RNA sequence: GUGGGAGAGGGUGGUGGAAUUCCCGGAGUAGCGGUGAAAUGCGCAGAUACCGGGAGGAACGCCGAUGGCGAAGGCAGCCACCUGGUCCACCCGUGACGCUGAGGCGCGAAAGCGUGGGGAGCAAACCGGAUUAGAUACCCGGGUAGUCCACGCCCUAAACGAUGCGCGCUAGGUCUCUGGGUCUCCUGGGGGCCGAAGCUAACGCGUUAAGCGCGCCGCCUGGGGAGUACGGCCGCAAGGC
């Protein structure tokens, strides 16, 4: 396997009942696709920068992860089904490079 | 008839023409004008002179409609687009801002014969 | 040409590859959209060509901005 | 690609004593495992001509340490073949 | 072999925003467009300019360079996966396993051919408008193949560094990309510039040789006739060798 970051820009007109929907069906996404998951970073409502599907704002979520890479794109498709997910950037983690060190 | 008195004034520039279009804080236009608007027929439309009374006929067209001030958009480069938001500067509406909102692609289409040494 | 002083030099130990970080990544941005040059991020080509890449990844996941409009033209 | 305990695995199951990382039988064993791979890869992708080209080198060094070995040792060329299942 | 590295090297799937075109909707009215100036053209069936929504194709701003990678053609949004080449350090392993290479085989810009797709912008041909002594042409408005995709052909070029590949030797200086280091600097590997010696008809080249050598391949032998004729071979043809 192998350590990846799935970003999760999500609609944040949701309210409890529909976040808990959406964190579910994703999370059980990542048990079927065979992600152990590490860290978790929740960022909730944030002001974006140009417009994502007509909303100024959006619902983040960062989901370092590991898994087995051949299923890695898949995963990624299944996560974008829903509608109420906006955006899905799962980008294989690396280490930090540094400035004015 | 509206009675607007904040608005936004779009200011489109060519090379072969100059328009302003004055519309309410919504985007919806209220008035305009244009090289042609005012008597020019020819390469005239491109003048800065051209440029200053069409700024001026829009500016005094919405004074008509009741407009008092306005934010600039500048699309375009040509001579007197700059005229342009001076004519609307010495107008006499209140001018609350000018921005530049030319559009550029991020490489998109292919030009005309014209146009070539881009993409 | 881009003349006062290096985004870096005035910056901490930062991370370059955090798409994540808004609030650093902005500063090597223009009053525009448009990335900035070497002239003002002050970086190594390494550095820079990090940046780079970085920078869009942010964009696409909507927290920098793509373009930008001109103020007091 | 080859992970490293795979290599590894490789090269200890063609080692012609334990510490030799570098003998020709090491050595086509090694290339082998990474020729059969590419070949696989390009059994889709027929479009990818540039690794092709690698291809086409791996299998000629692997052709050059072979007729070395063949005629250095007969006996352990026959062998190294017999047991990696080539030519033909 | 081990351990580090940089990279528009390649192939596949996904995805992003800017812009153009087009359609829908709001508001709005008399032109817009285009040129040296014009006209063809579009516009009261409401165009352009402005806002909001939709669709689709193609390319990828800033970063971007005098940059990088690739054997060459050539390669530029971002992400994942499949994969090639390459550099450095360590001095670990094999023990001359090397170099070149007529045939062969493979790749090979663009245009072009075949069969299906696709088609936004641009556009040979073409349709028009102008300009001139005439205008075919340049300039303007339209526009078809094509440009895009898949599979299969075609094999050309200012396919250029107009400079075959490999190795060894022969002052330096400066700029830079990327490794290692006792990290102003030194060392390796790329990209440029100036210059020893030397070379060169000159221009110029000069540790990225066009210098001093050795190995091997390709090629040259006045200009036109000519990349023509005849013959062969390849090609669906075009045409190529
Ligand atoms: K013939
Ligand atoms: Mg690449
Ligand atoms: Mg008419
Ligand atoms: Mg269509
Ligand atoms: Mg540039
Ligand atoms: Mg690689
Ligand atoms: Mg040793
Ligand atoms: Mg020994
Ligand atoms: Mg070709
Ligand atoms: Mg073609
Ligand atoms: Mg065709
Ligand atoms: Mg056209
Ligand atoms: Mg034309
Ligand atoms: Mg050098
Ligand atoms: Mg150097
Ligand atoms: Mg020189
Ligand atoms: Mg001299
Ligand atoms: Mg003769
Ligand atoms: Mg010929």
């Amino acid at each position: 396997m192998r350590r990846y970051e799935v970003n999760i820009v999500l609609n944040p007109n949701l309210d409890q009942s529909q976040l808990a929907l959406e964190k579910e069906i994703i999370q059980r996404a990542l048990e079927n696709y065979g992600a152990r998951v590490e860290k978790v970073e929740e960022l909730g409502l944030r002001r974006l920068a140009y417009p994502i599907a007509k909303d100024p704002q959006g619902y983040f979520l960062w989901y370092q992860v590991e898994m087995p890479e051949d299923r890695v794109n898949d995963l990624a498709r299944e996560l974008r089904i829903r509608d109420n997910v906006r955006r899905v950037m799962v980008v294989k983690s690396q280490e930090p490079f540094l400035a004015n060190a | 008839k509206r009675q607007v008195a904040s608005g936004r004034a779009y200011i489109h520039a060519s090379y072969n023409n100059t328009i302003v279009t004055i519309t309410d804080p919504d985007g919806n236009p209220i008035t305009w004008s244009s090289g042609g608007v005012i008597g020019y027929k020819g390469s005239r439309k491109g003048t800065p002179y051209a440029a200053q009374l069409a700024a001026l006929d829009a500016a005094k067209k919405a004074m008509a409609y009741g407009m008092q001030s306005v934010d600039v958009i500048v699309r375009g480069t040509g001579a007197g687009r700059e005229q342009a938001i001076r004519a609307l500067q010495a107008s006499g509406l209140q001018v609350k801002s000018i921005v530049d909102d030319t559009p550029v692609p991020h490489n998109g289409c292919r030009p005309k014969k014209k146009f070539r040494k881009a993409s | 040409p881009s003349r006062k002083a290096k985004v870096k030099a005035t910056l901490g130990e930062f991370d370059l590859r955090d798409y994540r970080n808004v609030e650093v990544l902005k500063r090597f941005l223009s009053e525009t959209g448009k990335i900035l040059p070497r002239r003002r991020t002050g970086l190594s080509a390494k550095e820079q060509r990090i940046l780079a890449k970085t920078i869009k990844r942010a964009r696409i996941l909507g927290l920098l901005p793509f373009t930008e409009k001109l103020v007091r033209k | 690609p080859i992970t490293k305990e795979e290599k590894q695995k490789v090269i200890q199951e063609f080692a012609r004593f334990p510490g030799d990382t570098g003998s020709t039988e090491v050595q086509v064993a090694l290339l082998t495992l990474r020729i059969n791979r590419l070949s696989e890869h390009l059994k889709v992708h027929k479009k990818d001509h540039h690794s092709h080209r690698g291809l086409l080198m791996m299998v000629g060094q692997r052709r050059r340490l072979l007729r070395y070995l063949q005629r250095e040792d007969p006996e352990r060329y026959r062998a190294l073949i017999e047991k990696l299942g080539i030519r033909g």
